Parts: structure tokens; C-alpha cells; sequence
């Protein structure tokens, strides 16, 4: 799940 | 029974000593020492590269003082004598005596590059230029505190009968404008509590029964004040008639409690100086005496933070314990989304009316929007993990970027919430249709 | 020494008993019973057919309560625990705990289909969604009462150092808009009657130091309140804050006194619930316990009537003595015209801003207009009998229908006032010109 | 402690006698005498040409009175009995008795050409037309004083729980409009002196527990009031709420101090009557009792002046025995410039909104502007003689006519300041360009 917020960070 | 008393921003009492600080701010600090039947006054600066520290002997007993980047203003509450000293040698020092009535005293003073202002216990307001040329006289309730920025002036008043009130006005070059006039002021009051009869507390309330420590305009020209409960209060929406409101933006007691490890370190106190973006400039005082001591301790800084915190929950979540207590992701995300929203709105108001004062605020604003959506995405993912479709959908409406909604769709899919995926896709389609208008 | 309290509208103390009511309104009532160190809470409705009555055990000591058509909200003022219970099972029952400072307590709570609000003794305002997600935090004068309808919220504030005051605001989707904020309240405090501290009364005022039985919005969305004066007060012109004014629209002491035949009986009291057009919905209480008791009586109704009479003159005009007083035509027509005027104006404001809420109000307004002119015609005819040409002509200007003006011509002819006949027909000509234009 | 009482404009107590003044204004005054169980009333006019002095007997013991050039209004505060008397015979007098709650009493009354107003201790407001037809009832703070001039009405209100406040309204026959509604009032209270001094003037404070000595509208409708400190206050900029402000325009004590040669002739008291443009109409009373008696002594006239002086400084400047103290020319010129400025602004506002009454007031405004520049030229020349070019240049900006600027050039030449001649001529050229534009 955190990886999707990583996408929103990238 | 009650008695009105003079005030200077962030000045200390004497304590059991022959010396004190008269006023302290972002420009500098003014300190004085007794020498027989006289006093020596020193003007010190936090930029003695621009400025020069200087000192002189006071034979008048100037009990009031105010400092800015042009000069220093001095006043005597009983005799009515005042004196202004430019820091430069281009323009001269000068003095004047104000026509006080019997039983009247000057309560506070202020100075800007365009004006000099005096207020009294009997509520008389008098204004002059930087050479002492008089302009007008006006009547209010008894005035208890003053501060100013260019043409903006912020005043506090008190009456046994009308209560506590404030006024906000601008001495505009066309005319004087009142934004608020003696509207009620919401500060907490200490003196009713018997615990205030502690020695260090009692001296301050003899020195300053109001319990205010300082007041100033923000780095964006908004009124701010630090009161008896050690909370920083900021007037929000002051440019809006139907929305102006006081916001508690920082509890220093909570920060000390957390930063001390969840501990009741009442041996620590905070002395405020000035506000710069989200961070307050202050002195951290330690010991019995709640005011800073001699020689002056070093400047410190602290961030503003929203009051989400519960001690018991934070202790349980946290459970070398002096280290600052752990904050859950839910609390951190909630506090960030509130703080990001508040900061963005205040900064938006600044840029819409004051413009870019520093030349980087659009960048800060963009970062704040990213932080806002990211915090909401954390809370959204928590709602999805709780399988609460309605709460997740309501949180999805708060997200700004379509990129954020794309992330929310993927979160919803992995949360196995196809109904939420469909409804967010409807929202994305609706927003794209709105963007196509 | 004064002390702050938690409160909820139209609930009751225990007296010496093991049971009390937490809140009551036109939709229903909340009651509770003590079971050793545990309590049973029951939610009852005046339509139990639509809404299931339900009950549950309170293991927390919920001391705050609020009831609406969707659910019931409960709160614990010391622990900060709160709980919301929808009447249906589509929406979940949920609980939350709110942060509180040392010695701080929740003073009041409120909830609508679009907003949720919490207030504390230290003057902090907190707002949430229907799931308990926080929206904002604000600092005010200490909050003592709350009420709401859709986005519209009304609040009461009190401090010895800021006075007694109220706020009116609308928490809209655009922003929180203030109509009035902490403006002075024109209501008689119960402690003005300091000498009435009998044992039975003292228990009630220890339970409710404010004395107010309830505060609510009208059927037309107007703020209303009932205080220690035993009089219902309504805020007029609230939609136009430049023009706002409080109106005393019904005195229960006068009505019960008249209903007893003009007698000072010390035995019956009114418990208000809500105002529906011209009629107060209320419960009649009897004896020393001025608060209602168990089992709850069936509701009653009472019409609003203006405070425009003299007791001694009424008794002398009345001169079976328990039957309600025979009022003169002059007094009756006077009060009728005033009440018709007030009701027509308030309903006009309702319809001009919020439209027909029930779909028939135009008929009500037309009926009020007929009653208004008929009342004026009675007063006009009395003036003509007195042969006061000037007063008669002044009354003619206040009529609204040309039929009434024509009737006034006939009355003037019967009164043998040809000058008045001429001038009335000049007025009819002027109004005919206005009708042509 | 405070208690509510009736009032009327500039009445007197009975004292040791069986007679007293009920009220005074510019038009006239009213007196009454007690005859065992009855009273005799007398009405006086200063316009002996326009009106007839007359008398009549009262059996009811009126204690309230209000006068205008249309008629006189009378009231009884305990019984609620009232009477209105036109000055003409044609419209016969009429009477009414008003309902009152237990212990309630009428505090003040007032009347316009078509409106009648009554206020009470319990904060109830009631209103009627010139023929007693009721219009409306409203609930406010308790009222303590009322005054009116044509359609403009000025009210004062006070409560323990809401402070001191005022209202301003205009009862236009086109429409009724409010300019201020119970907004805070900065007036000086007398209670401390009444509680501490024990001066044997306690009867006056019993007679007038507010200590508001008198209040009236100016000769051009400005609201004015005379304080317990014996100072005259006027409300400026009332047409503009963000600019409206209270101005102290005359201190009677300072005048008597100078008049006596700097001495404390406390045996002398000033009783105000009315304000005519720039001049106070007043009685100079001598002896034990601080108010006048019968037969009426002749009035006096006295000009307003700005509070700028200091006793000790003027004694030093001064240093046949009662000769009035000599003043520095700087103080005189400064006071004149301030007084000219305030007078011109008030007159300008009057002309801007209400125009000329007589066709010549613009000439007075021109004279005030001439006096203003003349005063500034003297102050400017002093600054030039001191060689303070900075202050002299700052003063030069405030001069209006190029005649004065040309004189300033000559003054600068006498001061031998070619730099200031240059910069004045730069200003004159810049202002000539602005005049050409």
C-alpha cells in the first residue's frame, strides 16, 4: 500500500 | 483592588536584582542595570553587523521601551517624558513630554517609520510623526498593550465593566481605517487560580498582572500573541469581515511535555520573540524564574502544530524515555493535513493581498498541496483498510490532484473495494468533464 | 462562587430519585435510570412507529446528550468519550475520545445531517463530520450552549470578564460564515432573583445555573430561547444582521394567570419543546418539582400572544371566577393587529429567503392579512366613535385592502365625519393611482 | 453598588426645598413645586416671541419629563402613567398608563414629531405614534438615557453583564435606519470617587447614579455628551463605521484653572445647557450645591479648545495675583491648528451630507482653512528658526495655499536656508503641476 503513495510521491 | 500598569514587549522584571530587560524582539534586546541613583541602558542587536550596539545612562527612569530597525523609543509612565533615538547619525535624538492628567499614566508605546503612538490608563490615544509633530487625539477604553507594522496597528484594552477587548486599524495615507474596534479578546486569565501565588509566578503578575508575554505581527503581517497559558494565538481571516477568527496554533506546554519524553518538566519556560513562516523564534528559559536571566541566553526555535494530541494514547502507542514520544501515522497524517491546509490558506491570503514578500512562496504553496493530498491519502488508505467505503469515498472528495485519485483507485482495488473503485472512477470522470468545461 | 457545568436542553435533574431525562424535543425524549454504578439509557420518540425506541446500558456515565431524526449523540464530559447511535442499523454506532486539558470539560455537543460540533469549558470549538473526522478547531469565549439546524448553528457564551453573549453562524460548504459572534444577549439571568434560593429551586439551579429550559430553531429556522423570565424570546431579522432584534412573543406567567381566571396560582409551570408557526409545543409541570417527572406526560400546545395588557385593568373589566378573563374589544383588536403584523413579517422573511417549506404558507399569509385589516377596522371604528379625526385618519393609512378603506368610508359616514370621508377617499384615490402605476 | 433610577436631561434634585428643575435644553426648561399632596408645573421658553410660558397642576407626581419645540412629554416611573402635551391648543392632550412587571420602573422617555418611546429598568422598549397607537415592543439592555433632534435619535444602555453601550438611529418616515446598536461606550465613570471620597455630594449621585451630567445633539445634529469628569465628548465620522471615533473637545476644569490664575477654585461648578457650533452654553454655579436654583441665573458662553497644556510647564513658563496664566506661542499655534482641522472636518462632513442651512457656512470653512495655514506657518517658522530643516520640510507638506508656500519661501530666506527654499520650490512646482493636471 505504501508503494502507491510512493507513486504519488514520484 | 485592581490597578492598571505599564507594558513593554518581552521585557523582564528585575527579580531579586538590580537589572532587567526592557524589551526584546527580532531586531534586538534592551537591558539595563542600576548604578547608584542612575541606570545604564544598553541596546543590543541580533544583527550588530547592520546595527551597532550602544549604551547610555538613564536619569529619567524610562520604564517603557520599544525597538525597531530605525531607532529606539523610550518613555516614562509617570512623568510623561518620552525620547526617540535613531540608530543612525543622519537624524537626531529628540525628547517630548505628553500632557498626562492627574491619576493618568502611559501604559504602552509604539513606533514605525511613519508614526509614533502613545496610549494611557485613561484610554487616551495620541499620535505623532518621527520628529514629534502631533496629528490627533482619540479616546478608547483603558489601553494595556500596543504593537505596529508600517501603517497597521494592533491594540488591546481592558475595563472592569466592558471586559477585555482589542482593536485592529491601519493609519492609511488617505484616512485611518478600523478593521475591528474593541471587539472581545479570547485570552485565558491566570490570576483567579491560587497556584499563581508561587514566588516566581507572583513576581510576574506583580510586574504584569495581565500575564501576556509578547505580541507581534507575523512574517506576513498578521496579528499574533502569546498569553498566560503559553499558547501562541494568531488572528486568522482578518482580511475577511465574516470569517475573522482566533486560532490556537501552538501549545508550548504540549511540545515541552512530548520533547521531555512525556514528562512534566515545569522547570522549562518559553520566551517569545517573533514568528517566521511555521516556526517561532524564542528563548528556552530554565529554573525557578520564568523570565530569561543575565547574561541573555541564546535564541531557539519551535514549530507550530495542531492540537490533535492525547497524552494517554501517545504513551500507550510509545509503550532513554526522555526522547520525544512516538506519534502514530494516523495522528501524524491528521495533524499534517490540518496544518498543511491552514498554512496554505494563510499563505494564499498573503499572496492575494500582500503578494510574494520573499519570492519563493509559490514553491512553498505547491509543496503544501502535495503534502495535503499525501496526508489525505494516508487517511484514505486507513479507511480502506478498515473497509469503510463511505469514509474512504468522503476522503477521496478531499483530494485535489487527479493523480491523487488515480492513486486512490489503485488503493481501492488492493483494498478489494470495487464499489469504491467504480464511484471514484465516476468522480474522476466528473472532474475530467468539469476540467473540459 | 460561580462554576461552569455540562448541559443538554430540556432534560431534568434527578431530584432525590434514581432517574432523569437527558434531553427532550418534538421528535422524542431521552431518559435514564441508575442501576448501581451503571445506568440504562432509553431513547423514546413521539413517533415510535417511524423510529424504533431502543435502550442500552451506559457503563461510562454519559452526562451530555443530543437527539435528532437520524440518531442520538452521547458524551462524557470528564473522560472526553463520545458515542453516536443511529436509530437505523444502516449506519453504525461509533465511539470516539476527544482531547481535554487538566480541569477542562466538554460543556455541550450538537449534531446535524451535515455537521457535528463539540464545545469545552476553556472556550475551544471543535467540528467534525458524521463519522467523527475532524474539520477545524477555534478559540472563543467559554461556550455554555449549542443548537443547530442543517448548516445553521447558534451558540451561547459567558464569562465574568466578557459578559453574556451569543453567536450565530452557518457552517456552509464554502466556509463557516458568522452572522453574529459573541454579541450581547438581552436575557434575564436567574441569579438576578437571588432571594428565591429555596431548597426545591436550589437543586434545579445547581443542575442548571443558566436557568434556560431550552433553545431551538423555529419551524421557519429562526433562533428562539426560553429563560428565567418564563417568557419565550424569538430573534427577528436574523437573516439581516444589520437589523437583528429580539422579540418577547409569549409570557407563560400571564397566560397561566389569565387561564386561572386572573389568579396568582403557584402550582403549574410550562416546559417548552419547540415552536411551530404560532404555537408552542410544551409539557405542563405541576408542584414543587418545576422540572417534569416520570412517567412523562403527554405533550400540550399553547399559542403565542403579545405582552400588551394590564392585570388590574383586566380584573376591573372582567368585573365562575376561575374562567379565563373576558378581554375588551379594544385590547383584543390591539393585540390581534400586533400579532398579525409580527407573524406576517416573520413569515414573509421565511418565504423570501427559504421559500415555502411546507407548501401552503401563502394561504397562511393571506389569512393573516385579513385578520390584520379586520383588527384595524375595529380600532378605527372605536376611534371614530371617539371622534378623534387625526387618530382615525392615521389608522386609515395602515389598512391594506381597498375593501377595508370602503368600509372605513361607511363607518365615517355613520360617525358623521365628512372631513374624514373626504380625506379617506383622497387616500383611496392615491392608492388607486398607486395601483394604476 | 449600582442601582437603576429615572433620569431626564439636566434636572435637579429637590435638595432641602419643595421645588426643582425637571429638565433643560436650548428651547427652554421645566420646573415644579410641591403643594402638600399635589404638584404645580411650569414651562418656560427662551424664544418668548414664538411661545407662551404656562403652568398647570399635577395630582399624580410625575418624575419624568422631555421637551421639544412641538410639545412636552411627562411620565410617572412607578405607576406607569404618562401624558403628552402639544404646544398648540388645537391638538388636545392625551394620556395612557403602560404595563409594568413587579418592581419594574420607567427609566427614560423621548419623542420625535411622530414617534413616542418608553424604556424600563428590565430592558423593555415600547413605541407609539403621536396619537398613542402602539407600533412595536423590543427587549434590549436596560436604557439609562435618551435624546432626539428631528428624526435622529441617540440612546445609551448599561448592564452589569454587558457593560456600557450606545445606539444611534434615524426614524425616517421613508424608512427607519440604524447606524449603531448597543456598541461599547468609552465614558469616564464616577463610582470610585463616590465610594472613596464621602464628599457629602452623595445626594447628586443618588439622584444620578450614572453621573451622566447631560447629553444632547449639536446645533448640526452631532451626538454630544458631558462626562462626570466634567469633559465634553463628541462622536465624529458616525456616517462611516470604519472611521467613526470619539473626540475629547473641551475640559472645563482646565479652563477654570487658567481663569483663576492657576488656582483650585473648587467652589465654582459648570452646568452645561447646549452646544452652539463651537461654543458651550452654560451656567456658572457657586457654592455648596453643584447645580442651579430659582429664579434662573443668566447663562454664559464658552469656546471649545483642544487638550494640549500642562499645569507645571505653564506655571514654569509664567514664572494682579489671580492673573490668568500665560502660554507658549507654540502651544497656542498647535492648539489652533488642531482645533481648526477638527472644526473644518466636522463642518465639511455636515455640508457634504446635509448642505447649508443658511447659505454662508462655506465662508466660515474658508476662514478655518486660512487660520489652519496661518497656525502652521508660525510653527513652520519656529522649526526654521531652530534650523530643523527636516521638521520644517515635513510641516511644509501640510500647508494648502501657494500664498502660504510663498510666505514659507520668504521665511526660509530669512532663516537663510537655501536648501529649504529649493525643496519648498520643488514642492510648489510639484503642486503647481498637480494643480495644472
Amino acid at each position: 500500500f505504501d508503494d502507491i503513495l510512493g507513486e504519488f510521491e514520484s | 483592588k485592581f490597578r492598571y500598569m505599564p507594558f513593554s514587549p518581552a521585557g523582564t522584571p528585575f527579580g531579586f536584582t538590580d537589572r532587567r530587560y526592557l524589551t526584546m524582539n527580532e531586531v534586538g534586546y534592551v537591558s539595563t542595570v542600576k548604578n547608584s541613583e542612575q541606570y545604564s541602558i544598553t541596546v543590543s542587536f541580533f544583527d550588530v553587523g547592520r546595527f551597532r550596539e550602544y549604551h547610555f545612562e538613564d536619569l529619567f527612569g524610562y520604564d517603557l521601551c520599544f525597538l525597531n530597525e530605525k531607532g529606539t523609543l523610550f518613555g516614562q509612565s509617570k512623568t510623561g517624558q518620552i525620547q526617540y533615538r535613531p540608530h543612525d547619525s543622519i537624524h537626531s535624538n529628540w525628547t517630548k513630554i505628553i500632557p498626562l492628567q492627574a491619576g493618568e499614566r502611559i501604559t504602552s508605546v509604539a513606533a514605525t517609520p511613519v508614526r509614533v503612538i502613545v496610549g494611557t490608563s485613561l484610554g487616551y490615544f495620541r499620535s505623532f510623526n518621527q520628529f514629534g509633530v502631533p496629528f490627533a487625539v482619540e479616546k478608547t477604553s483603558p489601553i494595556v498593550a500596543l504593537t505596529a507594522q508600517n501603517y497597521r496597528v494592533f491594540s488591546v484594552h481592558y475595563s472592569q465593566f466592558h471586559g477585555l477587548s482589542y482593536s485592529l486599524s491601519e493609519l492609511g495615507t488617505s484616512s485611518k481605517r478600523y478593521y475591528k474596534r474593541e471587539c472581545p479578546l479570547p485570552m485565558s486569565l491566570p490570576n483567579i487560580n491560587s497556584d499563581m501565588k508561587k514566588d516566581a509566578n507572583l513576581d510576574y503578575y506583580n510586574f504584569n498582572p495581565m500575564g501576556i508575554k509578547s505580541l507581534f505581527f507575523s512574517s506576513y503581517g498578521d496579528p499574533c500573541i502569546f498569553g498566560s497559558d503559553n499558547t501562541l494565538l494568531l488572528l486568522s481571516k482578518w482580511r475577511s469581515p465574516e470569517e475573522s477568527k482566533w486560532l490556537p496554533i501552538l501549545d508550548s506546554n504540549m511540545e515541552i511535555w512530548k520533547m521531555s519524553g512525556g514528562k512534566e518538566t515545569t522547570d522549562i519556560h518559553v520566551w517569545p520573540l517573533a514568528l517566521a513562516y511555521d516556526t517561532l523564534n524564542c528563548i528556552l528559559v530554565k529554573g525557578k524564574h520564568i523570565w530569561p536571566e543575565f547574561p541573555l541566553p541564546l535564541p531557539s526555535e519551535m514549530e507550530i502544530r495542531m492540537p490533535v494530541f492525547v497524552k494517554s494514547k501517545l504513551l500507550e502507542e510509545n509503550k532513554e524515555e526522555d526522547k520525544e514520544i512516538q506519534i502514530p501515522v494516523s495522528m501524524a497524517a491528521e495533524e499534517e493535513y490540518l496544518r498543511s491546509k491552514v498554512l496554505s490558506e494563510l499563505l494564499t491570503d498573503t499572496l492575494e493581498n500582500d503578494g510574494e514578500m520573499y519570492g519563493n512562496e509559490n514553491e512553498v504553496l505547491a509543496a503544501l498541496n502535495g503534502a495535503y493530498d499525501k496526508a489525505l491519502l494516508r487517511l484514505f488508505a486507513s479507511a480502506c483498510s478498515d473497509q469503510n467505503v463511505e469514509k474512504a469515498l468522503s476522503l477521496a472528495h478531499e483530494l485535489k490532484q487527479d493523480r491523487a485519485l488515480t492513486a486512490a483507485v489503485k488503493i481501492s482495488e488492493r483494498a478489494e473495494l470495487p464499489s469504491l473503485v467504480k464511484k471514484i472512477n465516476n468522480i474522476r470522470e466528473a472532474r475530467y468533464e468539469q476540467q473540459l468545461k
